[PDB]
């Protein structure tokens, strides 16, 4: 079984 | 003391690798980052340095991050004028114009070259099943060159003339490239991918981490290969 | 009744990056950003699950880019140092010559940078010591644990020496067999 | 010396579970230095700035439909998924506590006897420690050091009982914990 991460949201430059 | 030579059990077997050997071939077939007289402009983690090097070839990047074994190593070259040479990867290359990643490959530029574009030849003897089959030389413009650069050039040659690596699998079962320095010290790199069904380019290249350098005028190289049968 | 937290952070100018998972306050694992691999808090966890370390490396690059954006957006408002509360305890009732472990609990502090040293009779101890990464807190400060396995005796006394930018002087929490 | 200013950025995804996986809440939060600036609460359904610093982000992230859609489904694909994966070695992890009783090394006020019930090395942290004097529970005189988390997936705690010992009395420390089907008891014979 794999632990899945949430991916980071990038702020607008 | 120098690193102990490998025993068959110590080497990776292409027969135990079920992925695409083309992903290993990719890292050495006319593939490399090369820059002359540049200084790092950034750093992601304290052990790496970022340079502004553009992909003259196909314009796939203009930023290159190279990771080193430790912080001291990065501190050493941070503000130095250096030359860069190594095998880059893109899969799982991360850091904040395209980007590309690599390990080691750094050498001080100051007085590390030969006047008038003179290149230094380096002997490479290839052994197949313990017998010298072919011998040749690779060239470098540096007196003190990284083992990575010489290695890359050796395998580039062998891919074209001995099919060292092909799309799926290789003609060889095991293989390692050994370096003999004029002081008796030796070390080697396994040339085959780790067992499994997937090749991790990033994890494989991390071995050039130490930024190991050798004297081009006196170092010798030996490539030891074996076919599964003989 | 249960909380699982994925906590990450990037600190400038130290270039410190961290990615970990937390279960009801206890670390499940973190990713070694240098070796690029998952480090399970307890060895057996790795036999029941897996985590692709590279995903932490992708996130960390976004976290850094965001730190830069936010640093500039706040008009380079630096963080306020909050010194740690340091407590020293054993993980179980101490008995003479009975194997035990000294725990140095570093809590409620920020930024996440500290220098911890164990001292046995005023001398630095390195053998057998271990430590955790920085753990998250609801107030957004951090916690951390440093351990020292030892054999109790009325002759040995210990000190957990902690340094942090929030402390004007290094803090030493003393410990000895209180009888 | 090193006196440069520090700038910190934290990102936290919290999955809160109630009644197993019946009720799940995802709380995504960004914290600049010690200030939480913006967050995505699955109960709200969209990003909300927590301070003026986070406003530009809530605005920009909420305009990204793919992001918002992913965030809205994470309660299932992220939270419930990881719960299912770790349940066996986390939610179900159980380590029985070590329990021992002895009088405190303190003993302030003379004709008395401060008892100490030590409970350590257990997991999970949920536990009930009670004192009894001849089968009847002790309401007053009970003092605890609180629940201590050792950081190694183990807990410990000390619960004291100030007594006025009378030859022949039996002071019992009772401990109920998920690791045992029946309560653990250790008696002090006065």
């Amino acid at each position: 079984p794999e632990v899945i991460p949430m991916f980071s949201a990038l702020s607008e430059g | 003391e120098s690193q102990p030579d490998p025993m068959p059990d110590d080497l990776h077997k292409s027969s135990e690798f079920t992925g695409t050997m083309g992903n290993m071939k990719y890292l050495y077939d006319d593939h490399y980052v090369s820059a002359t007289k540049v200084k790092s402009v950034d750093s992601f983690f304290k052990w790496d340095l970022i340079y502004n090097i553009s992909d003259k070839k196909l314009k796939n990047y203009d930023k290159v991050k190279t990771e080193l074994l430790n912080e001291d190593l990065a501190k050493k070259y941070k503000d130095e004028v250096v030359d860069v040479y190594g095998s880059n990867y893109y899969v799982n290359c991360y850091f904040s114009g395209g980007k590309t990643c690599m390990y080691g490959g750094i050498t001080k530029h100051e007085g590390n070259h030969f006047d008038n574009g003179n290149l230094q030849n380096v002997l490479v003897r290839v052994y197949e099943n313990k017998r010298n089959t072919i011998s040749f030389e690779v060239q470098t413009d540096k007196k003190s060159v990284t083992a990575q650069e010489l290695d890359i050039k050796a395998r580039n040659f062998l891919i074209n003339k001995k099919n060292l690596y092909e799309f799926n699998s290789s003609p060889y079962e095991t293989g390692y490239i050994k370096f003999i320095e004029n002081n008796g010290n030796t070390f080697w790199y396994d040339m085959m991918p780790a067992p499994g069904d997937k090749f991790d380019q990033s994890k494989y290249l991390m071995m050039y981490n130490d930024n190991k350098t050798v004297d081009s005028k006196s170092v010798k190289i030996e490539v030891h290969l074996t076919t599964k049968n003989g | 009744e249960h909380v699982i937290i994925q906590a990450e952070f990037y600190l400038n100018p130290d270039q410190s990056g961290e990615f970990m998972f937390d279960f009801d306050g206890d670390e499940i694992f973190h990713v070694d950003m240098a070796k690029k691999e998952t480090v399970w808090r307890l060895e057996e966890f790795g036999r029941f699950a897996s985590f692709e370390a590279q995903g932490a490396l992708a996130n960390i690059a976004v976290d850094k880019a965001n730190l830069e954006i936010m640093t500039k957006r706040s008009n380079y408002t630096p963080i306020t140092n909050v010194p740690p509360e340091v407590t020293v305890l054993t993980n179980s009732p101490v008995e003479l010559r009975e194997p035990n472990v000294l725990i140095c609990f570093i809590d409620k502090f920020t930024p996440p940078v500290v220098n911890v040293t164990w001292l046995r009779n005023g001398k630095p101890v390195t053998t057998g010591v271990s430590e955790t990464v920085f753990l998250p807190r609801e107030d957004h400060l951090f916690r951390k644990f440093h351990y020292l396995p030892f054999l109790p005796s009325t002759e040995d006394v210990y000190d957990c020496r902690v340094e942090h930018w929030g402390l004007d002087e290094p803090l030493l929490k003393h410990w000895e067999f209180d009888a | 010396g090193d006196t440069r200013p520090r700038f910190l950025w934290q990102l936290k995804f919290e999955c809160h579970f109630f009644n197993g996986t019946e009720r799940v809440r995802l709380l995504e939060r960004c914290i600049y230095n010690q200030e939480e600036s913006v967050r995505f609460d699955s109960d709200v359904g969209e990003y909300r700035a927590v301070t003026e610093l986070g406003r530009p982000d809530a605005e920009y992230w909420n305009s990204q439909k793919d992001l918002l859609e992913q965030r809205r489904a994470a309660v299932d694909t992220y939270c419930r998924h990881n719960y299912g994966v770790g349940e066996s070695f986390t939610v179900q992890r159980r380590v029985e506590p070590k329990v021992t009783v002895y009088p405190s090394k303190t003993q302030p006020l003379q004709h008395h006897n401060l008892l100490v019930c030590s409970v350590s090395g257990f997991y999970p942290g949920s536990i009930e420690v009670r004192w009894f004097r001849n089968g009847q529970e002790e309401k007053a005189g009970v003092v605890s050091t609180g629940l201590i988390q050792n950081g190694d997936w183990t807990f410990q705690t000390l619960v004291m009982l100030e007594t006025v010992p009378r030859s022949g009395e039996v002071y019992t420390c009772q401990v109920e914990h998920p690791s045992v089907t029946s309560p653990l008891t250790v008696e002090w014979r006065a």
